Parts: C-alpha cells; sequence; structure tokens
RNA sequence: AAACUUUCAACAACGGAUCUCUUGGUUCUCGCAUCGAUGAAGAACGCAGCGAAAUGCGAUACGUAAUGUGAAUUGCAGAAUUCCGUGAAUCAUCGAAUCUUUGAACGCACAUUGCGCCCCUUGGUAUUCCAGGGGGCAUGCCUGUUUGAGCGUCAUUU
RNA sequence: UAUCUAGCGAAACCACAGCCAAGGGAACGGGCUUGGCAGAAUCAGCGGGGAAAGAAGACCCUGUUGAGCUUGACUCUAGUU
RNA sequence: UGGAGGUCAGUGACGAAGCCUAGACCGUAAGGUCGGGUCGAACGGCCUCUAGUGCAGAUCUUGGUGGUAGUAGCAAAUAUUCAAAUGAGAACUUUGAAGACUGAAGUGGGGAAAGGUUCCACGUCAACAGCAGUUGGACGUGGGUUAGUCGAUCCUAAGAGAUGGGGAAGCUCCGUUUCAAAGGCCUGAUUUUAUGCAGGCCACCAUCGAAAGGGAAUCCGGUUAAGAUUCCGGAACCUGGA
RNA sequence: CGAAUUUGGGUAUAGGGGCGAAAGACUAAUCGAACCAUCUAGUAGCUGGUUCCUGCCGAAGUUUCCCUCAGGAUAGCAGAA
RNA sequence: UUGACCUCAAAUCAGGUAGGAGUACCCGCUGAACUUAAGCAUAUCAAUAAGCGGAGGAAAAGAAACCAACCGGGAUUGCCUUAGUAACGGCGAGUGAAGCGGCAAAAGCUCAAAUUUGAAAUCUGGUACCUUCGGUGCCCGAGUUGUAAUUUGGAGAGGGCAACUUUGGGGCCGUUCCUUGUCUAUGUUCCUUGGAACAGGACGUCAUAGAGGGUGAGAAUCCCGUGUGGCGAGGAGUGCGGUUCUUUGUAAAGUGCCUUCGAAGAGUCGAGUUGUUUGGGAAUGCAGCUCUAAGUGGGUGGUAAAUUCCAUCUAAAGCUAAAUAUUGGCGAGAGACCGAUAGCGAACAAGUACAGUGAUGGAAAGAUGAAAAGAACUUUGAAAAGAGAGUGAAAAAGUACGUGAAAUUGUUGAAAGGGAAGGGCAUUUGAUCAGACAUGGUGUUUUGUAUU
C-alpha cells in the first residue's frame, strides 16, 4: 500500500489527472515496453514511445502484427502504426489506434536524447 | 446549508387554480412560475437537511472496551469459534498458535509467506486472495471498490521488519500486544479471530 | 405546552445557534498539529528543554488552600536568594514574576531550593566554546516535578 | 521557419530596424496573398517573426536604459521591482532590523543562552 | 357473425423511467499568506489558415522572450531535410517583455470614440496656422526646493 | 357564418360514467332497493338536467389573523413652546 | 430499499443489474424463488450496523401522455379571373391580358423614436409564413452605408453638477457664487536667455444639458445589385492660415 | 373641435413618498400604500396530506381550571412494561 | 534702503502616500422587524438581519489603576468546568456571566515627566563615490516651543568605597522546508470462452512495491505509478563547528555596601442627570450635557450614606509572536455523503440561453460503439427517404444512437357486448400449465445380466 501523504488513492482524482494530463505527461503515460531481445540488449523494460520506432502488436485482434508507428496521438491516448489500418468499404485506409501498453517495441529510433535517456535509466547499449 | 433556498420564490396564493406552494416567478425561462421551497418540489431542499453536528462518535466505558477485548482474546483461544468465523484453521496443530523470535525479527515478505506456510495460515492467505471481489454498491466510486476477507492477525512484542513483511502479505494484519484492537480481534462483531502469537507476545499478554 | 410530571428545563435555543455551532471534528488534527509544533520547537531549540522553570505556589482560595501547583514565575526575592539576576534567569530559562510577593517562609524555601536544584541540574554552554552537546531533556516540568 | 532570438541579439540595431521593416513588407504582401487564396500559415510565421524582432528591440532598449540608470537611486518605475504593492510599502530589511541603542545594549549584555539539562 | 373497450407465448410506436457508469457537487481535515495609482477586480472591442461559443491573449493579440523536457499538433490543410538537434509541441515551467478602449481611472468631459493646454521632432517657402510621431498636464495629504502675501511682527533713520 | 369537402388544427372540463318513476338515504340519485324497461354505429340542432364550467364565497360567523381610515381609546413621537 | 463491518475462498461476458411475460412454486401478507424473451457489467444470501428507507391522493413538484377531437374554428379591412413560363408538384411564384381598390389628413413619396441588416444579389424550402409555396422580412453564402457645405460636434433654456465651504458615524447631503489669495493674450526686448523681461487691460467668475430651440458654408445633371445635397462632371460658397 | 385645446422631445417630483380641476384616482397590465432582494423555511388554537404486512389489546366526546367556547392542562377511559 | 522670524499661500517644483477590489474569519458604528409571551405595549427575537467605515494572515486583547480575602494568586487568548449557576426578568415568557481549579501556549516590555550644558552629541534631503534592502564624505535644511544617550515604578538617578565577569563584522561547507527534476521489482509463458482476456484453468516471479488509475471485461507482475532508497539544479535564510581578514582597550552591561533623592500622563479621575446597554440589581459599560479635583493622592473591594481601619493595584500614553479564529483566496488528503428531477443554480459553449426599463430573476441540457469501422454499391422515388446490401460481437447500437418502463397508440390474434365497465362466492365451457407410475421391490426365459 501507499505510505506517503502526497499521493492520493482517489479514483476520481486519478481519472481527472489521467484525462486532463498535458502532452508531456501524456507521453510519459503512453510509455511502452520493449521486447525480450531489446531488453537483453540494453537493460530497460519500458520507454516512452516515439514516432519512428518499430512496434509489434502482441495483444488484441491484431496480435503478433509488426509495424512502425505513423503518429503518436497523445490526444487520443494511443499510437497509429502503418500497415495496421481498417478498410472503409468505399475502399479507404483509415488508421487504427493501438495502445502502447498493448504493443511491444522491437527497434529503437535512437537520437542522442534517447541515448542519454537509456544511460540515465541504466542501459548498456 | 443554502441548497434549495437560492431562489426568491413566493406563493401565488389561492384564486389561480394552482397549489399554494411557493413558485419561482419572473418570466421567459421555464423556471418561472415553478414550485420551490419544499421536499416535494424538484430543486427544493430536502426534508430535515443533514447536519454536521449529528452524533458521529459514541462514547464507551473503558471497562466495557477492555471486557470486549478480553472476551475477543478468549474467543480467539476457543477453537470452535475460529472455525465458525471461517478462518481455515482445520490444519493448525492447535490453537492458540505461538511462533518465536525468528518470526518476530523476520525481514522479507518472501520468508514471511514461507513462515506462514510453515505454521498454517497460508490457507487463510489463499482465502483472502480468492475472496477479493468487487463491491455491490456506490462504494466502488466512493473509494471502497474491492472487498475481501480478513486473514490472520500476527501479534508481536517488538518490531523488526515483521510489520513490513506481513504488511505487504495480503489479508494478514499485524498488532502489538500493547494495543490489541478489538476492531480486528473480532471483525464484524464476530468472535474467534485467527491470531498468531509470538512467545514474547504471550509473556506480554501475561 | 406544559405536560405531565417532568422537570422544568431551561434550554437557551431561541437564537441562531445553528449559525453559531462549533463542532470539534478537528480534535485529532489539532492534537497532531500540537505534537508536530512541539517537535519542531524542540528541534529549533535543540539543546533547550522546551519549557521554563516554574515555581511552587499555593492556590488562592479556601477551597484549594490545601493544594499546591505551578506558579507563573519566580519572585525577584527568590532570584536574589538563589544568587543571580532577573535578566540572567530569564536568559537561562527561569520564569521570573515581578508582581508576586513572598510572605510565606515555606514557599520561599521551596522555590529557593527549586532554583538551586535547577542551577545544579543545568549546564550553560559558553558563547564561544566547543559546544558540548548535552542530550536535551524535553520537559523541565517533568525534570522537577 | 522563423527568425531566432539569439541571432537577433547578435545583429545590431540598424539591422534590427531593417529586418522589422522587411518583415512588415512581407506581412503586407502575404496578407494580400491570404485575401486572394484560401489558407496559408506563413502569415502566422511572419507575425511570429515580427513579434520576435520587436521583443528583441524592446529588451535591448530596456537594457540600455537600465545600464544608464545603473548605480543610482530613483530608477524609472518600469525598471524597479514589481513584487507587490504591500511588499513595496513594507519596511526594508534594514529598517525592520533597526533597533534602539537601549535594546541593542540589552541584547548584547543578555542574549538567549544555550543551556541544557542532563545532570 | 362486420366496424367500435380488455390481455398478449407479439411486434411496431410515443416517451424517457429503471439499471449500470461519473474529469461533477457536498461535507471533514491539513498546509500557506499573495490584489491595486509600478494602475487592481470588473467591463467593452478585437486577435486563429479555416471560430460562432467556450479557452487563452492584446495591433508583439489562441501569443513574443527565457528555462526544462524531448519529436510533435492533428478536425482538414500547412513549413516534416528544423528530428544525433541552441530543437516540434493547443507541452510544462515562468523570472524578461507587450498589454488596444476603459474601469478606483487621473488634462476637461463622456447617451460625444467630443474638446483643450505644455515640451520636443518632422512636413507644409511658419514661435503663433494645420498635420504627423513621441513625452506630459487629476485631487486630498507628508517632507523638502523655489517664488511669494500679511504695520502678524523683530533688527529700528535716507 | 353555421353546413359538406381539401389542407390545418387547439382549448375548457374529466373519481367512474351517463335512460327513467318512486322509496329510503347527509331530508332533491347516474349508481343503492322496488318497478318501468332495454338493440350496433351515428349527423344537424337544442338549451331541461349533469345540484355543468370559471374562483380555497367577496354576503354572515369564528380566529385571542390583518390592513385603510377616525377619535374624547392605551402608550408614545417629529415639530413647536 | 439505499449504504457499512464480517462470512458464504457466494453469483457473473458459457451472461450481473434492469425491464417484459392472463407461465410455475412458496408465504394469510408485506413479498420471495424459478421458467421464457430483451440486455451487456456488475450483483446477491446469512449475522449485524446505519438511514435522505416503502405513496393513491396533499386544487402535491417536475416531465410525459390522453378523451374531448380530425372537434371549436382558420367568416372584419368590397375581389378576383384567363393564358403562358418556371417547376416533381402552382388558387398563392413571375410575365402578359382583364377586373378592381387605396382616391393626395392615400394602401403614394420620405423622415423622428425604436429596430439592427431586416437593404441587395446568388443558391435555396428541413423548420417558420396557424392552407400552400417553386415565393419571403425564412435558411446558406457574400455585397452594400464614401461629406469642409446634411447632422452630431459649438451655445444656452428647464434643469443637472464638481470646486471653496459647511453638515453627516458614514455611505454621502447642501450649495453653483456664495464669508476663496479663484486670472489668461498682443505691436511684443528683435541672435548665448525668454508666454522669467525694461510693457498693457479686465472680472463671464467649472462643466454638462436640445440629431425639433440658436447655428459659417452646395446646387444641378449623371451614375449602382445596394450609397449619394456624401461618388463622378460642371458650377459655387464658408472657416482657418499664408 | 381655436381653446382651462391636442401632442413629441428634454427636464423635476420616488413609496407612508410623489402627484391628484379629488375618482382613494394615477405612480410601467401591480395601488385603501408600487416593484425588487433579504430578514424568511415569518407565525397560524385553521384547512389539506401524512407512504409495508400480519397478530394481540383497544377508546373518548365526560370532571375541574383557563379572554376558556374550532384550543389546552387536569382527572377519567386505553396500551405497554 | 536691506536681512530675518511667525502664520498662510502658489508651482505640470523634487520625492512619496490615500482611494478601489475584497465579507469566510477580525475591529468598530448604526440598527429592525417577523417571532415568543398562546392577546400585547416592557421584555424576547437581539446588543442579531440589513446599512456604513477600517486590517491582517490571522485580527483583537495583552503585560494589572487585575483577581481576590486565601498559607493568597500574578500579561493576554482558547478549551473543560464553574453553570443553565450568582443574578436580571409584566420575577411571566425568558435571559444569564465572572473568580478559583485542570489544560494548550507561554514574552517580555518602552515613551512623557531629568541640565549634555565642557560643546544637538539627533535626523530628512541634494550632491560625490562605494562592497547599493545600505555605507562614507561634504553642503543645505529640520530642530533649542527639544532631535540623541541615560530611567519606566518590577524600578531608577546622583554621589563615597568593593574581590569581579562578558567581543566585532559582511559571503560558504550540511542544516524544517520552498521551486523542483531524475533513477531503482517481478509473465503479458500455455490451454478454454470471448470481438477484445483484464475471465476461468496450469506453471511461475517480485514484494519495506497486493494503494490508485489506464489499457478492447474483475490486471501486483502490460503501462503510469505505489514501497524503500539514492542523486542534480534554482531560494527565502542562524539550525552553528570551521571559514578568506585588521586587534573594537578605558568600552558597553550586570553586580556588593551605604547617603540624598526618586519627577510618573487633567475638561482627566470623580460626581449629578439623560439615553442606550449589561447578569450587574439606589444604576455593568458606553456616550451627550453640567460641575470639576488631589498627592502617600487616586481607582477597586458587586447594597445607597456618614465615620474608623484594612487589602490590592497605579488610570487618564505606547509596542509585542504562540496557543484561538477559518462557508473567502491558493495547494493537498479523505468520507458508512449525493448520484443527472439527486448533489452547488450550473457534471454539458452555467450565472450561460432567456425575461424585465430597472433593481433583479434564471433554466433545461450526461451515455453509439473497443475502434466510425458513421452504412461503399444496386434499385424505386423530384427529394426526403425506402428496399436490398455493407461495417460491426450486436444495426433488438444508425445523428431522432447504452438498456428503453408506464401513461397513451397502430397492427399478429382470442373472447365479450339490448341505457356502463370493473368485483366476491360457485361451477361450466374454451385456452394454458405444474405435480405424479425409470419411484430403494420380484435373483435369474426376453435385454443396453465392472453398468444391476
Amino acid at each position: 500500500a501507499k505510505q506517503s501523504l502526497d499521493v492520493s488513492s482517489d479514483r476520481r482524482k486519478a481519472r481527472k489527472a489521467y484525462f486532463t494530463a498535458p502532452s508531456s505527461q501524456r507521453r510519459v503515460l503512453l510509455s511502452a515496453p520493449l521486447s525480450k531481445e531489446l531488453r537483453a540488449q540494453y537493460g530497460i523494460k519500458a520507454l516512452p514511445i516515439r514516432r519512428d520506432d518499430e512496434v509489434l502488436v502482441v495483444r488484441g485482434s491484431k496480435k503478433g502484427q509488426e509495424g512502425k508507428i505513423s503518429s503518436v496521438y497523445r490526444l487520443k491516448f494511443a499510437v497509429q502504426v502503418d500497415k495496421v489500418t481498417k478498410e472503409k468499404v468505399n475502399g479507404a485506409s483509415v488508421p487504427i489506434n493501438l495502445h502502447p501498453s498493448k504493443l511491444v517495441i522491437t527497434k529503437l529510433h535512437l537520437d542522442k536524447d534517447r541515448k542519454a535517456l537509456i544511460q540515465r535509466k541504466g542501459g548498456k547499449l | 446549508e443554502k441548497a434549495g433556498h437560492q431562489t426568491s420564490a413566493e406563493s401565488w396564493g389561492t384564486g389561480r387554480a394552482v397549489a399554494r406552494i411557493p413558485r419561482v416567478g419572473g418570466g421567459g425561462t421555464g423556471r418561472s412560475g415553478q414550485g420551490a421551497f419544499g421536499n416535494m418540489c424538484r430543486g427544493g431542499r430536502m426534508f430535515a437537511p443533514t447536519k454536521t453536528w449529528r452524533k458521529w462518535n459514541v462514547k464507551v466505558n473503558h471497562n466495557e472496551k477492555r471486557y470486549a477485548t478480553a472476551s475477543a482474546i478468549a474467543a480467539t483461544a476457543v477453537a470452535s469459534l475460529v472455525l465458525a468465523r471461517g478462518h481455515r484453521v482445520e490444519k493448525i496443530p492447535e490453537i492458540p498458535l505461538v511462533v518465536s523470535t525468528d518470526l518476530e525479527s523476520i525481514q522479507k515478505t518472501k520468508e514471511a509467506v514461507a513462515a506462514l506456510k510453515a505454521v498454517g495460515a497460508h490457507s487463510d492467505l489463499l482465502k483472502v486472495l480468492k475472496s477479493k471481489k468487487l463491491r455491490a454498491g456506490k462504494g466502488k466510486y466512493r473509494n471502497r471498490r474491492w472487498t475481501q476477507r480478513r486473514g490472520p492477525l500476527v501479534v508481536y512484542a517488538e518490531d523488526n521488519g515483521i510489520v513490513k513483511a506481513l504488511r505487504n502479505v495480503p489479508g494478514v494484519e499485524t498488532a502489538n500486544v500493547a494495543s490489541l484492537n478489538l476492531l480486528q480481534l473480532a471483525p464484524g462483531a464476530h468472535l474467534g479471530r485467527f491470531v498468531i502469537w509470538t512467545e514474547a507476545a504471550f509473556t506480554k499478554l501475561d | 405546552a406544559i405536560s405531565k410530571n417532568l422537570p422544568i428545563l431551561k434550554n437557551h435555543f431561541r437564537k441562531h445557534w445553528q449559525e453559531r455551532v462549533k463542532v470539534h471534528f478537528d480534535q485529532a488534527g489539532k492534537k497532531v498539529s500540537r505534537r508536530n509544533a512541539r517537535a519542531t520547537r524542540a528541534a529549533k531549540i535543540a539543546p533547550r528543554p522546551l519549557d521554563l522553570l516554574r515555581p511552587v505556589v499555593r492556590a488562592p482560595t479556601v477551597k484549594y488552600n490545601r493544594k499546591v501547583r505551578a506558579g507563573r514565575g519566580f519572585t525577584l526575592a527568590e532570584v536574589k536568594a538563589a544568587g543571580l539576576t532577573a535578566a540572567y534567569a530569564r536568559t537561562i530559562g527561569i520564569a521570573v514574576d515581578h508582581r508576586r510577593q513572598n510572605r510565606n517562609q515555606e514557599i520561599f524555601d521551596a522555590n529557593v531550593q527549586r532554583l538551586k536544584e535547577y542551577q545544579s541540574k543545568i549546564i550553560v554552554f559558553p558563547r564561544n566554546g566547543k559546544a558540548p552537546e548535552a542530550e536535551q531533556v524535553l520537559s523541565a516540568a517533568a525534570t522537577f516535578p | 521557419a522563423g527568425v531566432k532570438a539569439y541571432e537577433l541579439r547578435t545583429k545590431s540595431k540598424e539591422q534590427l530596424a531593417s529586418q522589422l521593416v522587411d518583415l512588415k513588407k512581407e506581412l503586407a504582401e502575404l496578407k494580400v496573398q491570404k485575401l486572394s487564396r484560401p489558407s496559408l500559415p506563413k502569415i502566422k510565421t511572419v507575425r511570429k517573426s515580427i513579434a520576435c524582432v520587436l521583443t528583441v528591440i524592446n529588451e535591448q532598449q530596456r537594457e540600455a536604459v537600465r545600464q544608464l540608470y545603473k548605480g543610482k537611486k530613483y530608477q524609472p518605475k518600469d525598471l524597479r521591482a514589481k513584487k507587490t504593492r504591500a511588499l513595496r510599502r513594507a519596511l526594508t530589511k534594514f529598517e525592520a532590523s533597526q533597533v534602539t541603542e537601549k535594546q541593542r545594549k540589552k541584547q548584547i549584555a543578555f542574549p538567549q543562552r544555550k543551556y541544557a539539562i542532563k545532570a
């Protein structure tokens, strides 16, 4: 159980914070976990998702489906990945939103900020 | 205190073929000419509004409290009442169950669960774990979402990590012999709590 | 309005008492805050004992003539008999009462002995010394019951 | 893209004025284009650039007058602290700490002693 | 045994009850002290590539500056070589600015977007007239500066 | 105009409803008792009845409910002397 | 019945709550349990605790819905008709042809207050125009109001109202010239000065108050989807300055 | 129907006050004291309503006093322990 | 002729300050009535509502002209108690404190009245610098009708002797905490249902972490977080051991005997009336008017007045944290609270739409689905729409969307019908339905005799 007096166990307060979190807090919320090989390589379990990473959907109707994120809809609290779409019967492709907690990352789009983030978290590269 | 009274309603009286209840007036709203100031009216105050100076805490005689605590302790000793309360004590070699300074000075929750398995409260752990269920009311959004049974109460004399280990252990509560609350010595006013004592706890009970 | 055999009651509730109701829901919170403030003051005056030394004083009236309790401060005559000054005693934490008078030899002797015991029981650290921490006690009243 | 404040600070005052006038000219031309065209955000970009240039000019002028008034009391009211009306009316630290000679001598002679009770 | 009331192993209507839910209220407790002539609170106009409302902001107008994070915003477009970076963001923080007309509201007035005076600069072959840009001009009190008035009153003669 | 059509389309009122005679009954029944009788669905009028509708009778009485006004009622008061 | 402490390691997405059901069982009853449909996420029995806990009425509150009832009625202002066009559709729109009326204290042409875009064009009929609508003061998108001469602005009337000053505990009241020390323009000395200057006079003794009172000055012709004494062309005038 | 006329605009008079060629008239459909908010959920011996079942027991409209007579206290009748 | 002083002016003179907002609390002024008294006028409501002026984070009060009558206590404030008491009250209705006692918090003090008189030693302002919440120098000015030091009754001052004791500064290393930032555990392994596993079933792992929330259903282990711990920045700032550095040297304070003194607040105390107020009653406080003091005097000592004592303080001047307050502002944690006619009026473009000239009044209004995947396409129709399709787990989720009650309607259909219908007892007829004969029975001709 919680021990600090600065953390609330209120369902309404938690839902308010979740639904009204800003863009950066939302990025932290849509943090996603890495794959087994990625974790063995680096030493990190989860990371905030990025646009150009590679993700393997491992839960839902599209379980075991590989792709690369097309956008990070923080407003919609999800990520949109290419090759994972729906075919509108007029013959159109509409992106399908998938939760980063339900996906897994199989490749990291590494810039120097991400490398520093891995170093801070305790990775080894 | 001002709910239902934030209106300037005034009764129309008789001669207008309506009940004499006060009516918010004015015009052009739909609220105009509408009943107010009454428990029977929509938007009015309730009958006998709830007040903060109601009695919430009730005084109790100290001797009555101590009598109840002693009766709860003796009911814990009584083996049939523990089964009646449903504390999975069909495997305990005998009640009361006494453990020693190893459990008193235990430090990790893994070895806490191991000691509980050795003594026989692991069945109570499973009872609580499989009894955790959703509530059947408005407490779910009033911060009482889940309900579960009560596990064993480990009572000690000195704190050396036992409290933390059995604190993360589900269901199990911990107590000092000095306090020995009736609130868990007889949860739900039902006697026969499953209590795990230590040797120092027994001597301190003496 | 009046009825069968009952005591005549005088309930003074013909004003807006409902506006003037104070319910002490904050009993536990006030106790916690008082303990926290005591701890904070003790930390702020870490070597000092959180309390001034009060004298032994006889209760005024004939109902409490038998009992003795704590006064406000030591008389100037008591301070002189102890052998120091009022300002010095105030600095070292002896409560000093200017308006009290000493007309009882028993109370005079008891308060002088209290002052002597306090002086032997305290250690005034020098201004520019080594600062020999002395394991503060938290109640002069408890130290000199 | 939009001009950046660091190179705006590097450039001089005549360059800043010329850049501002060219930005206004480009704003006018782009606004005629907006009148003639459905939608375009280059107008917002140009407005942002104009705001950047104007704030750089303002900050450099305020720094110049601040260095002019440096070291002397009676600074312009736009340069002194904006903390709070009550705080500004309130006594300064020196004024609050000021004590009389009598109280100073009393405090010097009889400070609060650091006594303790052990034995 | 036609048309015209009652009840459905029955549907379809009208209507929005019940059930389930809740970024909302209501009470309790704890911590803190912070509005304004350095122009507040409140108004009125306006500001977005597509906004009417709401949010935010003030002609630097859904924002500028600085710092932190790090790659978005997204309803549709738009500059993705800014994406290994002095750097996206309807992000967070927030210390520099901007802050239209008002408003205690302050040049005089105000059912006027009315009417003045002073200083500087520029133009009209101009100290006076007109126009443009910039800076000002309220009252009641306190300390000080200067200029004064009073046979109120001292030093008491060309 | 009413009337019949096409289109449009309310409201008052409504315990349930709607045939009488007598009886008794809160002493003037649509219902109760006794008898007369009694056959779908209806249209235009009509003003006997529904003690028809409109309004918690305004006449009268009660209330230890008012208010307007008056005075030689009780108690005060501005002003004035 | 809504919540709370225990227990049933109770029921449940293989279907909880809820709702419907001249289907069943149990209890004298309050009601409980089950069968069948709909439904998709929570809920119940037992021992206790607790209360904003049970509706047929209160000319009860809010909301919804009936009979009346396709009924009363859509009857003042003399009045409409023929053809064509457009349109899915015309008693209602447009055009033409008739017949009429207002009959110059108009059903005409402008204005004040008020309204605020209702003006105009192009699309356009879901709602409104108590019938209809292809039309509209409706809906959607845009366009439109141009002044030295017309008004405001200036003056003061009835009156309002700061200042000096006096009341009032005070919000504020009186008072408008009264018991106030109430004050701005000319040839101007002509060159570092300066409405400080060798100079001069007074006496309304704030301000607001009229788009009908007073008042400086513009007319004609043409022009637009809409503006014109405002635009254009011509011909003038007044004020201020030089 | 040439005037004690009719009328627009601007003004002044504000609630126990105004205004009234006088009707208790008018004072924003409100006038024998406007309207708005609050005190205020004003008071009411007086009307109206007062929500589940079953079981057992089960009345009074009478005494005395009361500005008491539509109400109370009191005794009586009734229940429970 | 020229300088002053006093008083009063004027400046768009130099520099400042006040207004207004805000009411939850605080300090006052003003101030009702409804109501109760079963009527009503004193009374009560109430020293309240409304109105007015003024602050702060608290305000106010506050270190006795106190309480007491005791073996005395010892600033103020608050709580428990005193106590529904003493007392006030058409002595009716009603109202109604204070001392003591226990506790929380504790903080003490400083001006006037003193000749510095061997030196106005004091202070604002303008200049010039500096280490700028200020310091130093110089010069105007204020001020002798009094600015410093010295004293505040608890005392204290001036003199004659007495063994003594205590230092001064502006920046850091860690210090309640403020703004905060970052890192640190463990499955998404396998089968079933499902659209989706977050459900069920096996195997696990972590746990000072099984609080909470989100993810396509009830998730410790999927994510954020939670627990314990590290670390990094920007501060108000004494919680002091050491700090880069000259010696403040007769220099301030305390103290022991004596001697002389010992200034102490005036239209104020007090008194008489009037009004209000109080429990204060021959008058508790406040205020108006009249009179008007004194120096061991003056005030109080709850019965008015002499007279004699005693006790206790020292007014008419002033400052001060804490304990206390808290329907306002900012931040945070919760509940046996309410759950869209409830809860604030407002869960939503709510003080919004709308009404009134105005003061002011003031609503209604939440839910598709996991995801719009929001119905491509064909056909009828002028069109709206329909039919067929299609998406979806579901279209019995299609803007009028979670479920979709009742009133009130149209239609599968069933029965009834001479100026009502409905109901009870009892059968009949039609429709429909539960209960009950494999039940714990024969020992062997039927069998599907460890199943009987």
